[PDB]
RNA sequence: CUGCGCGCGCGCUACACUGACAGAGCCAGCGAGUACUCCCUUGGCCGAGAGGCCCGGGUAAUCUUGUUAAACUCUGUCGUGCUGGGGAUAGAGCAUUGCAAUUAUUGCUCUUCAACGAGGAAU
């Protein structure tokens, strides 16, 4: 038939992508994963535990589906309400250290490239290839 | 006094008073720019003495 | 705009195309009406002549 | 059931350090003084 | 004590009933002749199917 | 066909799939125990029972779902086996560590039936597969002692089989004839 | 009231006939 | 097929709710409340813009699910949420389903048929109420039971509601519903 | 040359335009596909002009959809009411009249708000 | 009939540095009983000394329950 | 049937948890008590006989005593240390409180009188070594608290006589009883019959309202089994 | 705490299981924005965060911004316990605005973890 990631649902293409990420054991992680939060807006740390992979998926399909995009987007992106307790509710950015990093250790894996040309990051070929592979094997599962 | 945040007519004004006790006994007082500008003081702020 | 027949009819109307709306333009949506540059869609042979030149 | 005993006017409040009753008694009255000022140097302004 | 359903053939507009009860006169499903006036709270029209567990008194006001 | 099946040890049980072979949910509501989790021929729901003495009746899905259907606190002693009828749906059995053996239904607050007869703790119980075999249940307990009961008759023991060691494993033949009580070195 | 009125009424000549 | 998923092509043939459910065969027990459980004009899910609150009886229209769920977003904090309330009408009917192997629009309308009063009391008199009025408080005992069930306790709303959707369609008295039916019957009774 | 219908769908402030041209069978919104494009309890009210007409008249059609505004309710409100309106007006348009009207009569028999759009105005009891 | 019970003997009560109550729910939600001990402090304590956080508390050995009690006086000695 | 293990530990009895209407149990409703704020202490006949004998006003009607009395009583009877008994008091203010099992009362009057005044003007005790709140007043009415399935009775003297072990065997499995005892010196049977389904008096005499309860709760005790 | 004549009024946040938390889905609309200037700010690094820094588009349907807003939806964790509901009060630390932050401008981190169990009569 042919195949984009387009043709596939979003949470089971970012968990299969999570589940190749992980399984594949090349990656970086940072260190401080585990100890850190992901934002300024959150209360308690992620419950995955080792869950790296789950942002570096939902950002590299992120990347796929657009031109480019930068740190800054991400944050704002990945940040939701904090609760400043009793006074009222307002979007606050996430961290961009998880962002940057992630985009560096998928730039290094060749699935996304800088993109100084316009701004941000944009996907590689290869992320295009690799992407577009894995969305295939989603739809074969079903 | 020198202006601290601006919006379209009200302005908030730092350097100019101490206390809101000075700010309540020149309620309603002329105010004025250098350029030409008249006002009037309206109404002590709270959070910044 | 607030005085505006929702029923008028000019003629340039057959050789403009309209301010849109946001959904039908898109993300490059401003309300001006687009205007043209002078550049045209051009023909084979006059093509193979400006390459030949070329 | 293990009981407990009623800790106990509605016009007088209830602490057991006279220091930090003392210090809000304190900041209730510098807060009444300073409306009750205000009110009176307004309506003179005006 | 049996349950006696009925159908609403015309609510009564000036009997002068407290609130929201409604006088309204009824005609049985059994025998569709008797016909007993009996109060109704809540919103009735005419030729709908009530549920009555008492038929012997006819209602007052 | 179904890709489930569940393995309790310790405080919670863990569903499993079949094909994937990895721990599919993970359900830990006990407090203390879990000592067989059984889930229904029809493969949607999981019965429990604990060291407390109560027995949760919970549905899963095919992932991760865990809502409590029922909970029964009757035995006030600990609850062995707990097992399903393999024909309906809603009659489960129940070899608690007292002296009971018993059937609930599980619409029902209350056990349908009751069976004393052993003497020691019964742990080990099933129904009895075939035709003719309705309602027919085998348990065996630590008194060295296979009971099998009609559940027509709620008096005794229909038949019973006396061991020489603390019966520990007890499974009928697909037949519905012949039985295997495992006891002790043999 | 009108209803109950005549209807009391009603009985009232009933009793006299 | 132009673009529709695996479940949906398989039950291609009629109308059912939640994709899942028929409404077949499903049959109203009681005679006098046929014309207010509307259950005609089937729906896929419940949540339907629908003028029903315009004039009078015309909520008599409304599929009874759209009622269930209206007035299971019923407190200060679930006002404006009609997802969430539909998801627990989806959670709870998955459970009903599980758990007595029964069609739960079934299990629902006998639900409400066996949850309406049918006689109430008037500061003080006793007097019929009119089927609109039994369906009414119906539905609102049946989900003020369930969060009353399920308040302060481990379950969640589903759960509570599909376990007292079970109790009433059983008629057993362990539901809120039925047991406030109940002692509105007898007090009209001691009225009478 | 071209079979082409563009047709409106409003709610109260999501706006839907459909394009149908003669295709395969395909239906996309907003460049991903209609299984994609919703909150996951309201592709049943997506799926119900699909499944009221059948998807043999669909068989020919493809339809795209762009929306903008309002809300994830009021969008996808948009999107079945732009779609029951373009395979109406495509099947008025290339096909016979009688498909159209029975077409009509099946949706008008469903629900009248997949084909005329009721705006809440504001009359309450003058 | 003899199967070793050896592990069946875990739903009660377990003494530790402070507090003399401390059950079976969980190696992460035990180590939250004990006074001054925190709930994002306790999955730190579980990494270091190989213990897997599925197990409950009652199912460790005699060696493995003493682990956290050094590793909860001395922070500092293993690297936090 | 098996022989239900005997019990080797001594149970904890818990009270009745307030989303519990799956037991069944007694409730007594103090009806009309006279706990009126005087000032700041409670209006009653100790100090306040000179003012109310000239204010002209019945005397006879502020008594906090039977009040204090009767939830002595009350608190006292094994029907509460079993955990079977809830207990509401209604003022002729209209205030409803809901009285917990779980309190010890001051035993004098005068801890008494201190205790209704802040409970009056704070609208709660909590306990000194428990956070749960022990006294609360709560909303009228009193069906919204009472249970389901309940027989809503009132002591009263122009009855005819049943007994009380007959009549509580005539209660069902699943049903409650909630008793709603005048607790005014002088005054007649109309103070409830917005919520009573049947009066009953349970001896020729007339009785008090301390003893009233008493001879309700231990004749419940006694069909109840404690 | 404004206002009206410890008392009063408008409010915010809660008392949880139609919930808290953690991932994950992912959707608006009315606006505004820098000349004799430092306004709205994308992207690239650095930083746990707040923030820092290098550049960059925009006097604007053209750039910020599709303002990827929040309730909300899903898959998990917790299980009725003042509990992980609640987050007052308080200690210590790091930042930003500003000539200035003590009587704590605001922002972030750790810790401390109060009252409050649906508000009574009334209105």
């Amino acid at each position: 038939g042919g195949v984009t990631v387009r043709d596939v649902d979003a949470h089971k293409f970012v968990a299969a992508y999570a589940a190749f990420l992980k399984r594949q054991g090349k990656l970086p992680v940072p260190g401080w994963v585990d100890t850190v939060k992901t934002g300024n807006a959150k209360e308690l740390p992620p419950q995955d535990i080792d869950w790296w992979y789950i942002r570096a998926a939902s950002v590299a399909r992120h990347v796929y589906l657009r031109k480019t995009v930068g740190v800054g987007r991400l944050r704002k992106v990945h940040g939701s309400a904090k609760n400043r307790g009793t006074r009222p509710s307002h979007h606050v950015d996430a961290s961009g250290s998880v962002d940057r990093k992630i985009m560096q250790a998928l730039e290094k894996i060749q699935v996304l490239e800088k993109d100084e040309e316009r701004g941000g990051r944009r996907i590689t070929q290869q992320g295009q290839r690799d992407l577009d592979r894995i969305a295939q094997t989603v739809a074969e599962a079903d | 006094g020198t202006p601290w945040k601006i919006f379209k007519n009200t302005a908030f004004i730092k350097d100019m008073f101490n206390s809101s006790l000075e700010i309540a006994k020149f309620e309603g007082a002329a105010i004025r720019t250098v350029s030409g500008i008249r006002g009037q003081i309206k109404r002590a702020l709270s959070k910044p003495e | 705009a607030a005085e505006r027949n929702e029923d008028e009819f000019y003629f340039g109307m057959m050789s403009r195309k309209g301010p849109g709306s946001a959904l039908t333009r898109g993300k490059g949506f401003t309300g001006t009406v687009d205007g043209d540059r002078g550049n045209k869609a051009l023909s084979v042979e006059t093509v193979r002549l400006l390459k030949t030149q070329d | 059931i293990k009981t407990y005993i009623p800790k106990f006017d509605p016009d007088k409040h209830y602490d057991p350090n006279r220091e930090r009753a003392e210090l809000a008694k304190l900041k209730a009255e510098h807060k009444r003084e300073r409306k009750g000022a205000l009110r009176e140097l307004r309506k003179d302004a005006q | 004590a049996p349950v006696k359903f009925v159908k609403v053939t015309r609510v009564l507009g000036r009997t002068g009933s407290r609130g929201g009860v409604t006088q309204v006169r009824v005609e049985f499903m059994d025998d569709t002749t008797r016909s007993i006036i009996r109060n109704v709270k809540g919103p009735v029209r005419e030729n709908d199917i009530l549920v009555l567990l008492e038929s012997e008194r006819e209602a007052r006001r | 066909t179904n890709d489930l099946f569940a393995v309790t040890a310790g405080p919670r049980v863990e569903i499993f799939s079949i094909r994937k072979r990895e721990p599919l949910k993970t359900i830990g509501r006990f407090d203390s125990e879990a000592h067989c989790g059984e889930i229904r021929p029809d493969g949607r729901v999981l019965v429990a029972g604990e060291d407390t003495g109560r027995m949760q009746v919970f549905d899963v899905g095919q992932g991760t779902r865990a809502v409590i259907l029922k909970t029964w606190h009757i035995h006030k002693q600990p609850v062995w086996v707990t097992k399903w009828s393999p024909t309906e749906l809603t009659t489960l059995m129940s070899c608690s560590d007292d002296k009971t053996v018993r059937l609930w239904d599980l619409p029902s607050n209350d056990p349908t039936r009751l069976f004393t007869g052993h003497t020691d703790y019964v742990r080990c119980g099933a129904f009895m597969p075939g035709s003719a075999n309705s309602n027919l249940l085998v348990s065996g307990s630590y008194d060295e002692t296979v009971r099998v009961w009609d559940a027509r008759a709620p008096g005794g023991a229909v038949m019973t089989f006396k061991h020489a060691d603390p019966i520990e494993d007890v499974l009928p033949l697909p037949s519905g004839t012949t039985l295997l009580a495992a006891s002790g070195n043999a | 009231m009108a209803g109950e009125r005549i209807a009391e009424a009603l009985e009232l000549g009933m009793t006299d006939l | 097929y132009d673009v529709l998923p695996k479940e949906v092509l398989a039950e291609v043939g009629s109308v059912k709710l939640f994709n899942r459910w028929s409404y077949d065969d499903i049959e109203i027990r009681d005679i006098s409340l046929t014309d207010y459980i509307q259950i005609r004009a089937p729906v896929y899910i419940p949540h339907s813009a629908g003028r029903y609150a315009v004039k009078r009886f015309r909520k008599a229209n409304c599929p009874i699910i759209e009622r269930l769920t209206n007035s299971l977003m019923m407190h200060g904090r679930n006002n404006g949420k009609k997802l969430m309330a539909v998801r627990i009408v989806a959670h709870a009917f998955e459970i009903i389903h599980l758990m007595t192997d029964q069609n739960p629009i079934q299990v629902a309308v006998d639900a409400i048929v066996n949850c309406g009063p049918r006689e109430d009391s008037t500061r003080r008199q006793a007097v019929d109420v009119s089927p609109l009025r039994r369906v009414n408080q119906a539905i609102a005992l049946l989900t003020t039971g369930a969060r009353e069930a399920a308040f302060r306790n481990v379950k969640t709303i589903a759960e509570c509601l599909a376990e007292e959707l079970i109790n009433a369609a059983k008629g057993s008295s362990n539901s809120y519903a039925i047991k406030k039916k109940d002692e509105l019957e007898r007090v009209a009774k001691s009225n009478r | 040359s071209v079979q082409a219908v563009q047709v409106f769908g409003k709610k109260k402030n999501a706006t839907a335009v459909a394009r149908c041209v003669q295709g395969k069978g395909l239906i996309k919104v907003n460049g991903k596909p209609l299984k994609l494009f919703a909150p996951e309890i309201l592709r049943a009210k997506l799926y119900e002009p699909i499944l009221i007409l059948g998807t043999d008249k669909f068989a020919d059609v493809d339809i795209r959809i762009r929306v903008a505004g309002g809300g994830h309710t009021s969008q996808v409100y948009a999107v079945r009411q732009a779609i029951a309106k373009s395979i109406v007006a495509y099947y008025a348009k290339y096909v016979d009249e009688h498909s159209k009207n029975l077409l009509k009569q099946e949706l008008i028999q469903f629900d009248r708000s997949l084909l005329v759009a009721d705006p809440r105005r504001c009359e309450p009891k003058k | 009939s003899l199967v070793s019970g050896e592990k069946t003997n875990f739903n009660h009560i377990l003494r530790l540095l402070n507090t003399n109550v401390d059950g079976k729910q969980k190696v992460v939600y035990a180590l939250t009983q004990i006074k001054g001990v925190g709930r994002r402090y306790s999955n730190l304590v579980c990494k270091k000394a190989d213990v897997d956080l599925k197990k409950r508390a009652g199912e460790l050995t005699s060696e493995e329950l003493e682990r956290l009690v050094t590793i909860i006086q001395n922070p500092l000695a293993y690297k936090i | 049937p098996p022989p239900a293990l005997p019990q080797l530990v001594a149970e904890q009895h818990v009270p009745i948890p307030p989303n519990d209407k799956d037991t069944k149990r007694l409730i007594v409703v103090l009806s009309n008590a006279s706990l009126e704020t005087y000032k700041y202490t409670l209006l009653n006949s100790d100090e306040h006989i000179g003012i109310m004998r000239k204010m002209n006003r019945d005397i006879s009607d502020a008594r906090p005593d039977i009040t204090h009395q009767c939830l002595l009583t009350l608190l006292d009877s094994p029907i509460n240390k079993a955990g079977k008994l809830q207990i509401y008091i209604q003022t002729a203010k209209g205030v409803l409180i809901e009285v917990s099992p779980t309190v010890r009362i001051p035993r004098t009057f005068k801890r008494f009188a201190g205790l209704m005044v802040q409970l009056l003007h704070r609208l709660s005790i909590k306990g000194t070594n428990t956070n749960e709140k022990l006294l609360k007043v709560i909303q009228n009415p009193i069906t919204d608290h009472l249970p389901p399935n309940c027989r809503k009775v009132t002591l009263s003297f122009d009855a005819p006589l049943v007994r009380v072990r007959d009549y509580v065997d005539t209660l069902g499995p699943n049903e409650s009883i909630c008793v709603f005892v005048g607790a005014m010196a002088k005054g007649p049977d109309n103070f409830a019959d917005a919520y009573v389904d049947e009066k009953i008096s349970i001896s020729n005499y007339s009785l008090s309202a301390s003893v009233a309860c008493s001879k309700f709760c231990h004749a419940c005790e006694d069909a109840w089994d404690i």
